[PDB]
């Protein structure tokens, strides 16, 4: 009872997470977070931009004027989202 | 973090062999300063210890249990089991599997039992 | 017709529009903006991340993890602290200053990357149904060559930031250690293995004065000085 | 064994009071005492593990003092939300013995 | 008078410096079909938009290869001395009371 034992230390996790280096390509550490999104909600959010919808209409059939593209006249937009099933239901045309 | 989880038999007729399990999600059962321990309580009485196992092979258990207690440990799964031999009407109780933390060094440093799980009751009848 | 300049563009897509919210939108659907890089798509409209050809890219934030010279699982107050072996028992404790500046550098490195995108409106073509020639293998060749060297960048700056972190998070440790080896002068000795023996009478009130950078050392000298020679 | 013993028992207090628990070992031990908390119907959670030191999340109402064959639980100002049983932990032989827990 | 080598600190070293050399060497990406780089007449704007682009390519990916290998050079040398000055300290502590350093 005449001296005392004073020790230095940190902390450590049950679980860890393996990153990279420059030196240590296998280095495990506490916490790490992740930089790159990989996933996606499955719809197109709307709100900040103003988003037009072609269903069975191209652009340039509502361009144009097609019978099915009538509802797209004076219309604005920020993205122009094309779909799949677009087809045309006028005169043939062959833009050069 | 690490949560502990129990499974087993609600119900053991007398002088049968009760089973109880438990299972670590968010560590390894591996760790050298992971001593897993199972502890019990009657109802309206205080709260008793049975014994703890090691990832060592080592294990040890409360003396009043004299020989009708065993613990076993499995790494692939990650599971702890205890197994009770001779069972009789005092052994109706609400059991708990618990999380020792023994640390080493030049300084050993005890923290308790750090980590619960619910318990389950076990009930000891003869009915059905 | 009337022809204008500003932030508008065409997208192919077959998903669903919504009521959400969001600024960056993708052919698989709209994606968050926060992270600096992304796995989706190529195409993209608005404030959105930079696309990478890797799925994962982990930035530490957090110090090494050394199970059981080794870590104190237990420790749930702090990065760094204390055990201490005296006379009235055994003890441990954390450092709140070394666990905030480290807590402080790394959330600044974060700051500088999460949440800092540029927007991009109208670009060229990257999908085609059609061969055509010269022209499309060229728009291919750019867009091959830009993702090829944000990769690259990618990779490097996630490994340049993590070398830098886990030193930052060792050197705090050696600052520490070094601050209290200085602040007991002669009456304490290094054992080599992150520990000090202390050659007098410590109490509890002792290691807190060691801990609250209070500690006269004059005191306590003579009966280290006889304890140690 | 080293048996622990609880002083009070059933103890009723007010709202905004100060209340105090005691644990007395039978064998001497040295700082190694935990203090717990348990809900009716609830596992316990650890309050105490030094016996003089609080971990993250607990209010500060509750501290805990003691040495030797002496410890103390404390709490200055009781809130309804803290109406359940407290019992302590020794940890310095490997038996495990508890004590017979306090009513608030 | 004596003389020997010291294992462990010279096998992390080469261990090191075997990783860095690994995650280099070796490590090749695959190119088939791509633009034309050499021309024989001169036609006009796609032409020189393909030698600009070419020349964008290969100035940026000079400048990556020199930055990378000064990084990569800077930490190895430093890692290298650190080496050193481990063994230096672990031996020092080694000899608490008994050993005084020379300079
Ligand atoms: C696009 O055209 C299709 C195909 O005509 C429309 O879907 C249905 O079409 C059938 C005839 O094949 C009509 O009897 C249905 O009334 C159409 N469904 C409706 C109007 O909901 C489709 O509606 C057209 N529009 C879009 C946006 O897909
Ligand atoms: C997202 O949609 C794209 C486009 O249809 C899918 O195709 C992948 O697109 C990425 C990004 O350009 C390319 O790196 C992949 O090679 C494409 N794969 C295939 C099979 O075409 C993509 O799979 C969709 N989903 C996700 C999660 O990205
Ligand atoms: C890991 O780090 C992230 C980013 O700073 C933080 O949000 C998260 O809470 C951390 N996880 C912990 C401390 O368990
Ligand atoms: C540890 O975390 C990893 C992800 O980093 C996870 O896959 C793994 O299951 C965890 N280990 C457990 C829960 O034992
Ligand atoms: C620790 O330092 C603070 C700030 O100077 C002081 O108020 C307190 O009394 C000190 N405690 C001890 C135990 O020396």
């Amino acid at each position: 009872n005449s001296t005392a034992t004073l020790c230095l230390g940190h902390h450590a996790v049950p679980n860890g997470t393996i990153v990279k280096t420059i030196t240590n390509d296998r280095i495990e550490v506490t916490n790490a977070t992740e930089l790159v999104q990989n996933s996606s909600i499955g719809e197109i959010c709307g709100s900040p931009h103003q988003i037009l919808d072609g269903g069975n209409c191209t652009l340039i059939d509502a361009l144009l004027g097609d019978p099915q593209c009538d509802g797209f006249q004076n219309k604005e937009w920020d993205l122009f989202v094309e779909r799949s099933r677009a087809n045309s239901n006028c005169y043939p045309y062959d833009v050069p | 973090e690490v949560q502990l989880l129990e499974s087993g038999p609600g119900l053991v007729k007398p002088s049968e062999t009760l089973s109880l399990t438990c299972s670590l999600s968010g560590g390894f059962v591996t760790r050298n300063s992971y001593y897993l321990s199972w502890v019990r309580q009657p109802p309206g009485k205080g709260m008793e210890w049975i014994g703890y196992v090691h990832h060592s092979g080592e294990t040890k258990y409360n003396p009043s249990l004299k020989s009708r207690v065993t613990m076993s440990m499995d790494a692939s799964k990650n599971q702890f089991s205890l197994r009770l031999r001779s069972v009789t009407a005092a052994d109706t109780a609400v059991y708990y599997c618990a999380r020792d933390l023994v640390e080493g060094g030049y300084i050993p440093f005890s923290y308790g039992l750090d980590v619960w799980g619910l318990g389950t009751t076990v009930t000891v009848s003869g009915a059905s | 017709f009337k022809i204008r300049s500003g932030k508008s563009s065409i997208m192919r897509s077959d998903a669903p529009i919504g009521k959400c919210k969001s600024e960056c939108i993708t052919p698989n659907g709209s994606i968050p903006n926060d992270k600096p890089f992304q796995n989706v798509n190529r195409i993209t409209y608005g404030a959105c991340p930079r696309y990478v050809k890797q799925s994962t890219l982990k930035l530490a934030t957090g110090m090494r993890n050394v199970p059981e010279e080794n870590g104190w699982e237990g420790m749930v107050d702090g990065w760094y602290g204390f055990r201490w072996q005296n006379s009235e028992g055994r003890g441990q404790a954390a450092d709140l200053k070394s666990t905030q500046a480290a807590i402080d550098q790394i959330n600044g490195i974060l700051n500088r990357l999460i949440g800092k995108t540029n927007e991009k409106f109208h670009q060229i073509e990257k999908e085609f149904s059609e061969v055509e020639g010269r022209v499309q293998d060229l728009e291919k060749y750019v867009e091959d060559t830009k993702i090829d060297l944000w990769s690259y960048n990618a990779e490097l700056l996630v490994a340049l930031i993590n070398q830098h972190t886990i030193d930052l998070t060792d050197s705090e440790m050696n600052k520490l250690f070094e601050k209290t080896k200085k602040q007991l002068r002669e009456n304490a000795e290094d054992m080599g293995n992150g520990c000090f023996k202390i050659y007098h009478k410590c109490d509890n009130a002792c290691i807190g004065s060691i801990r609250n950078e209070t500690y006269d050392h004059n005191v306590y000298r003579d009966e280290a000085l006889n304890n140690r020679f | 064994d080293i048996q622990l013993t609880q002083s009070p028992s059933s103890l009723s207090a007010s709202v905004g009071d100060r209340v105090t628990i005691t644990c007395r070992a039978s064998q001497g031990i040295r700082n190694d005492l935990g203090w717990y908390q348990q809900k009716p119907g609830k596992a316990p959670e650890r309050l105490i593990y030094a016996a003089s030191s609080s971990l993250p999340g607990v209010p500060s109402r509750f501290r805990g003092s003691g040495s030797g064959t002496e410890f103390t639980l404390t709490i200055s100002s009781l809130q309804p939300e803290d109406s359940a049983t407290y019992f302590c932990l020794q940890y310095h032989n490997y038996p495990r013995t508890f004590g017979p827990g306090t009513k608030v």
